[PDB]
């Protein structure tokens, strides 16, 4: 009998976590009277399951999921979760910046590892730029995914600068993520 | 019996759509006005019996065409409807962009900030409304009146090989090459260069 | 023809659509929904058609949606308070879509969309196009607007 039943989204994917062999199923909102089992988490011993890129899934509506504890001796009742509308509740992930330098220009390009069944989400990122241990950082304008942010560089000295970025997903309302791990390098 | 509103126009800049009009000559008393927009079903009311000479229509869909009408009302009698048609994507004015300018020796780094849409968000600006947005930059040496044009690929550009210790003024505007529609220019920002060429 | 602008819809418009889908779902649960021979979702994806044929399929789905929700706003005025702005937008997209257009999987699809209003209950069609509302806007319209980049 698993108690905590949580259907959460983290880094462009939907996971189901439960706390006490396990069986997990899902139900689509249009197919309300139909459940469907997960083949990957069939008899698993973990406490989380990937609810992303399922066989007959429909991320364009809300869906719930249920999980029950099983054993060679008994079966526990199903414990369904709350609904999660993907397009409105998905949490994005911080990008990975590809840093290149040309003359006095530093370009910070964002890259993403995205699930294959992901809808065509509108991703933009905000780059943070600052010297290592400054306190005051520099936020640049919101930039589309696929275009680099070009940054003016002072040629003198060789100061340790760090770079960070965060993703902004915008469908009905902007949804911000945390900032990535700051990538620090040797400016010149 | 009641005169209609005169000079009825739609002042729209960056999809801030303000229906402006001038109050006609009336001697019996203070007039009031009622503006309507044609929704999908019927003319819905926006401003009802206001004393102002304008009404906010920024909540309009901004896709497609809208029909707007306004009339003047005094006591129970009212004037005729003055009706206009407004297409936001085509009739709105593209405001000036922002421009951050930095001086670096004989170079000149300028970043362009998009014109903001108040009722939208930072991730949906005027640059995102039009599919063929491109900035348009114009600069000159202060006092020469000889303008030079440049079309940057994105929201950043560098003006290299300039004259040292010389003041240059720069402007930026939106532009749509599919229609050859130009936005308003930014206010001229003038900055002085330093020395030496790399 | 210039539908490339519809890759990114204005968020305020999507907030208006989201209020519509939330309002329709409240009315669909009390009506007689879920009829036999369902049409949405279509079993195949629009990328499996040629770029010039994708607007044709999208037009027939959008015209059905517009026809159903227009009949829904006239049935329930209270429900039409929210559907009004969505209806205006769907109509405009449909107008822009028809400007890009002159027995395979497209013939049978266009056929079932055409032979569904005459052989299905209203509450079913209402429920069928409601759950397909953001499939159409976020995926199908996006693909058609992306032209030769949707593949
Ligand atoms: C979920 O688990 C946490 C600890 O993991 C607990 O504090 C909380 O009460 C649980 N929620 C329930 C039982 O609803
Ligand atoms: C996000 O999930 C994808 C798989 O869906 C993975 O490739 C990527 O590394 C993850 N990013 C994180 C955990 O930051
Ligand atoms: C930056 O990364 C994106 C990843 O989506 C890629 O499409 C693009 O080619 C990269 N380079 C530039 C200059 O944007």
């Amino acid at each position: 009998p698993p108690q905590n039943v949580t259907l959460l989204s983290q880094n462009f994917s939907v996971y189901l976590t439960w706390l006490p062999t396990y069986f997990v199923a899902y139900q689509s909102s249009p197919t309300r009277r139909r459940w469907r089992e997960v083949e990957e988490c069939a008899g698993t011993k973990e406490l989380l399951c990937s609810m992303m890129c399922l066989k007959k899934q429909d991320l364009y509506n809300k869906f719930k999921g249920r999980v029950r504890t099983v054993s060679p001796s008994s079966k526990s009742p199903w414990v369904e979760s709350e609904y999660l509308d993907y397009l409105f509740e998905v949490e994005p992930a911080p990008p990975v910046l590809v840093l290149t330098q040309t003359e006095e220009i530093l370009s910070a390009n964002a890259t993403y590892q995205l699930p294959p069944c992901m809808p065509p989400l509108d991703l933009k990122y905000e780059v943070a730029f600052w010297k290592e241990g400054a306190g005051n950082k520099t936020l640049f304008p919101v930039t589309p995914h696929g275009q680099p942010v070009q940054i003016t560089l002072q040629p003198a000295a060789s100061e340790h600068h760090c770079l960070s970025a965060r993703t902004i997903y915008t469908f009905s309302v902007p949804k911000y993520s945390k900032f990535s791990k700051p990538t620090c390098f040797l400016l010149e | 019996m009641v005169p209609p509103p005169e000079n009825v126009r739609m002042n729209s800049v960056n999809f801030k759509n303000i229906l402006q009009w001038e109050s006609p000559a009336f001697a019996k008393g203070q007039l009031t006005f009622t503006a309507q927009y044609l929704s999908y079903r019927i003319f819905q009311d926006k401003c009802m019996q206001t004393t102002l000479t304008e009404c906010d229509f920024s909540s309009l869909s901004k896709y497609g065409d809208h029909t707007l009408r306004v009339r003047a009302e005094f006591a129970d009698e009212h004037s005729d409807w003055v009706q206009i048609t407004f297409c936001p994507v085509d009739d709105t004015i593209i405001g000036p962009p922002g421009m951050q300018v930095e001086v670096l020796a004989d170079s000149l780094h300028m970043r362009f900030l998009a014109p903001k849409i108040e009722n939208e968000y930072e991730t949906w600006t005027m640059k995102n409304v039009y599919n063929s947005w491109t900035y348009n930059v114009q600069y000159w040496k202060q006092g020469t009146d000889e303008k030079f044009q440049i079309t940057p690929q994105y929201d950043f550009e560098v003006l290299r090989n300039l004259e040292p210790w010389t003041t240059y003024c720069v402007q930026v505007r939106g532009f749509l090459p599919d229609r050859n529609k130009a936005g308003e220019w930014s206010e001229p920002v003038c900055e002085q260069t330093t020395h030496d060429e790399t | 023809c210039h539908i490339a602008q519809f890759k990114s819809l204005s968020p305020r418009e999507l907030q208006a659509f989201k209020r519509a889908k939330d309002a329709l779902e409240e009315s669909l649960l009390l009506k007689d929904c879920k009829c036999r021979s369902r049409l949405f979702p279509r079993t195949w994806d629009l990328r499996q058609l040629q770029v010039r044929e994708r607007p044709v399929a999208l037009e027939a789905e959008l015209a059905l949606t517009l026809k159903v929700l227009d009949a829904t706003a006239d049935t329930d005025p209270a429900l039409g308070d929210v559907l009004d702005q969505p209806l205006h937008t769907l109509h405009h997209i449909l107008s822009q879509l028809r400007a890009c257009i002159q027995r395979g999987r497209l013939h049978r699809w266009l056929h079932r969309l055409q032979e569904a209003p005459k052989k299905e209950s209203p509450g079913c069609l209402e429920a069928s196009v409601t759950f397909n509302l953001f499939r159409l806007l976020a995926r199908d319209l996006n693909c058609v607007a992306s032209g030769d980049l949707c593949e």
